[PDB]
RNA sequence: GGACCUGGCGGUGCUUCAUAUCCCUCUAGAGGAGCCUGUUCUGUAAUCGAUAAACCCCGAUCAACCUCACCACCUCUUGCUCAGCCUAUAUACCGCCAUCUUAACCCUGAUGAAGGCUACAAAGUACGUUAGGUCAAGGUGUAGCCCAUGAGGUGGCAAGAAAUGGGCUACAUUUUCUACCCCAGAAAAUUUAGCAGUAAACUGAGAGGCUUAGUUGAACAGGGCCCUGAAGCGCGUCGUCAAGUCGUAAAGUGUACUGGAAAGUGCACUU
């Protein structure tokens, strides 16, 4: 263009700056770790993040927004929010694909919880 | 590759190495600290006495940090790259966040002052190590006249008198800001409006004298071609510059990757002659700080700066001593001297037990990153790089 | 020959410590360009003496002194001008003479030596006026100069010297 | 050739006040002595340089015959262990800090360029960036030397002088010691804050120079600005030799005379 001639759809958590964290956002992961006196807060860290990538190369296109990892026990809640493009067999195919692997990778009780919609819900536009 | 292990020896030459020792060796070039002379401090003290209170503390910084971090202008070209491989890849909001807002600086009264409060020291700090480069390297250099584009606060003016005041007869000042000039007048004068100018001979000018006849003994440009809004006015003021450069032409800019490039499309602009029939027909060389006229081996990702500690003005924020950070190239009229060039030390030296790492541009126009000991190079070549310092010359020949 | 810059208005008002531009009483020629066209026409000054009368800020003076001049006599009426002029003179040594006094009683026939007297009939002697000097000062001079051309003297001892 | 219109000055000054920060005033403390650091000059072959590496076993500390570092001489060699070095690089990334940038509709002018307000209302409504610092409470790599950037041995090195910048100690009579916790007896120039539970003085608790809890408790408190805010008036609407590879920020109109003409005077007219 010139130089004084310059002079995106985004979700809820997109649209919404870092430091709204505890006033309009939440947390996605929800642990122990972190609180006073708990430990292995890294270690769940650590573990976040394998599941993050792994959720993210294993359903390539399909996630509409961020995972919500829950821990309750020794349980491990996987909560994600897919699109209506692949089909469900295929999506069953990867919940049990995905659940024995983290099971077996983690040593404990992993679970999945797909919530397809339609589309990407913007909530405005930056 | 200008260290060959046991190959290059120390140029031996006056008979060097016998008359006096390592600690005097030819190529050191460093400059004690920096103190500007009593009467600039003491005119910027009285003119800033108005208002220096916990505000112009801020200001300072606050103009320090924003013209050190100051980038370049975008050309146009370079928006209109950057534009197709987001449209590839709304658009203008992208650009907005990834492109530099170069704004223009409009030196009124208030930031004039704030200007000088910022930067006289350094300024003068950085002007004094490239004149004392030209000093050092040709102590027989008398010059009669001396201009300097963009003479904000007289820096230049200052460091030229302390050093070549002797011969000094004529300095051209040239600045299109009136209130900088009127500023540059009243430090000259004591601080006061009314009084006697401290240095003689000295002219002030708001447009820049466009004429070969008219041709200066040095030429210097500090901290002013960053300020030129677009390669085109900085294209015709250096070619302006050196056609009226009559021995040496000094650019010193901030040291940093803008500074640096835009000093190294300087210093190719003049290398590469494009005048047909020039009034003046000598070709240029680069006498500082480049031991050759290849393009340089460190415009790629990193950039090629100097630092000169100095004193800076006591004022309620300055306490310790300070480090300025430039970038400099001196282009010289001629040929070179002698075909005995030496290594330029552009990186910190770090000694280390019984060895020594500097990192040198040869003048084979590449950089060579040395670990000087001494049962390979030899001691006197150890010893010199030992005491060699940021910014020195190391005598190696063959 | 590298000569200082020409004063502008602005260091002339500060020189005359008028501090202000509508308070001159005075017209200056401070265009160079025009001051060589005046000295092209005075002829060819090349090794000439140069009876320079009205110098002022010196625009006339850097014109002539540009031209290959022996000597140029310069003879001012006020003081503030003799710094620039005597700055001009170490710019270029040994061609610029400067004096203090009125050109209507300054004595040229005895300013320059007395070997450049040509023979009335002969050919105009080596030997120049030149001259921007207020209008109420040069209609006097000229009829003083007119009469000295009657009678042969004054700056006419040389012979046939031309006015500008 | 005639009439009209838009304008633009990246413009120029002033006026009044809101004028808080910043001022100026005003209030209360901060220079001597002894050591330690910064800069300079002088001097040496050389470093008055450092202790996850001495000493000390009140605090700290100087040089210590510690040891590393520097200078001058030497020695060792397949050796420690496919050895050995904290030698470089965050100018490798990550991390941690910091810098900077981030339209429509409706009327008027004869349907011309063009213009549209009055409140006791008259057409107007809708992330990147950085030769950045950090290798001491943290990582993932990459390079270097490998008859030496490794391991030893013998000597030296242990500076001098000023002016100024900074820091640590003691600095008392409104003091010090005991009993008490307040009626006893003995001794002898810049700068920092201000704006109140603040300054100053005095106690406790912590993680092991930094975070929290208390006690006593002042002095001064007036004038004006920079700069945005709130508006108003005015002004203002450059030249030249051959174009810049040029320089720079009462008043009028006629006519006559003008030889002290950068324009003056005389006569007649105009606002
Ligand atoms: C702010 S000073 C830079 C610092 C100054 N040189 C010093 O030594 O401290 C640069 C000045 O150059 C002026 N400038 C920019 N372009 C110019 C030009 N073409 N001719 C003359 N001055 C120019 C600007 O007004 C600006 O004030
Ligand atoms: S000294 Fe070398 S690295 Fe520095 S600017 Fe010159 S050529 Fe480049
Ligand atoms: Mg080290
Ligand atoms: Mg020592
Ligand atoms: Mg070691
Ligand atoms: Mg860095
Ligand atoms: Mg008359
Ligand atoms: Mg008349």
């Amino acid at each position: 263009r010139e130089l004084p001639c310059a002079w995106k759809p985004v979700t809820y958590e997109e649209a919404h700056a870092p430091h709204y964290i505890a006033h309009r956002k939440g947390w996605l992961s929800l642990h122990t770790g972190n609180l006073d006196g708990e430990d292995h807060a890294a270690e769940r860290t650590v573990e976040d993040v394998f599941l993050r990538k792994f959720m993210w190369g294993t359903f390539p296109g399909c996630l509409a927004d961020q995972l919500v990892l829950k821990r309750r026990g020794n349980q491990l809640e996987i909560c994600a929010v897919v699109l209506r493009q692949l089909s469900p067999h295929k999506y069953y195919f990867l919940v049990g694909y995905s659940e024995t692997l983290l099971s077996y990778f983690y040593k404990c009780p992993v679970r999945l919880h797909l919530q397809t919609v339609p589309s990407k819900v913007v909530y405005k536009y930056l | 590759a200008a260290l060959v292990p046991g190959v290059t020896q120390v140029d031996n030459k006056s008979g060097f190495l016998q008359k006096r020792p390592h600690r005097q060796h030819p190529g050191i070039l460093k400059l004690p600290h920096v103190r500007l002379p009593q009467a600039l401090a003491n005119g910027a003290q009285l003119l800033l006495l108005g208002s220096a209170g916990p505000t112009m503390e801020n200001q300072v910084q606050t103009l320090t940090s924003y013209l050190w971090s100051r980038h370049l202008p975008v050309e146009p070209e370079e928006l209109q790259r950057r534009a197709r491989h987001l449209e590839k890849k709304a658009v203008l909001h992208a650009l907005r966040k990834t492109t530099y807002h170069w704004q223009e600086l409009s030196y009124t009264e208030g930031l004039s002052l704030v200007y000088m409060a910022a930067r006289l020291d350094g300024g003068f700090a950085a002007v004094s190590r490239a004149f004392h480069e030209i000093r050092a390297r040709n102590p027989a250099f008398q010059p009669q006249t001396l201009m300097d584009f963009g003479s904000g606060t007289g820096s230049v003016t200052w460091a030229a008198h302390s050093i070549w005041g002797q011969s000094l007869r004529e300095y051209m000042c040239v600045d299109r800001s009136a209130a900088m000039l009127v500023l540059a007048e009243k430090l000259l004068k004591g601080g006061s409006e009314s009084g006697e100018p401290y240095i003689p001979g000295v002219f002030f000018r708001q447009f820049l004298p466009v004429s070969p006849k008219v041709q200066f003994d040095v030429v210097v440009s500090a901290f002013s071609l960053s300020e030129l809004p677009s390669k085109a006015d900085r294209t015709e003021v250096v070619q302006t510059l050196w056609r009226k450069t009559g021995h040496f032409l000094v650019l010193v800019e901030n040291g940093t990757k803008a500074g640096h490039s835009l000093l190294m499309d300087a210093r190719d602009l003049v290398l590469k002659g494009k005048e047909k029939s020039p009034l003046d027909p000598r070709p240029g060389f680069v006498f500082a700080p480049c031991p050759h006229e290849l393009p340089c081996p460190q415009l790629t990702n990193l950039a090629c700066s100097f630092s000169q500690a100095y004193h800076p003005i006591p004022f309620s924020w300055n306490k310790k001593p300070k480090e300025e950070k430039f970038s400099m190239v001196i282009l010289a009229r001629g040929s070179p001297e002698e075909a005995h060039r030496w290594p330029r030390i552009t990186q910190p030296v770090l000694k280390r037990p019984r060895h020594v790492h500097c990192h040198l541009c040869c003048p084979d126009g590449h950089m060579q990153h040395a670990v000087l000991t001494a049962r390979r190079h030899g001691r006197d070549l150890y010893r010199c790089a030992r005491v060699s310092s940021w910014g020195d010359l190391l005598p190696v020949l063959t | 020959c590298r000569l200082p810059p020409l004063p502008t208005i602005r260091e002339i008002i500060k020189l005359l410590r008028l501090q202000a531009a509508k308070q001159l009483s005075q017209n200056f020629l401070l265009d160079l360009r025009l001051t060589d066209k005046i000295v092209r026409k005075a002829g060819n000054l090349t090794n000439a003496y140069v009876y320079e009368v009205g110098p002022g800020p010196g625009g006339i003076t850097r014109s002539i002194l540009n031209a290959d001049v022996a000597e140029l006599l310069v003879v001012e009426k006020d003081t503030r001008f003799i710094p620039g002029l005597q700055m001009l003179s170490d710019a270029a040594p040994g061609k610029l003479r400067i004096v203090h006094g009125d050109v209507l009683t300054f004595k040229v026939e005895k300013a320059f030596s007395e070997s450049l007297k040509r023979p009335w009939e002969d050919d105009p002697p080596n030997v120049h006026i030149i001259g921007n000097l207020p209008f109420s000062v040069s209609t006097p001079l000229i009829i003083k100069w007119l009469e000295n051309i009657s009678c042969r003297d004054g700056p006419f001892v040389y012979g046939r010297t031309q006015m500008t």
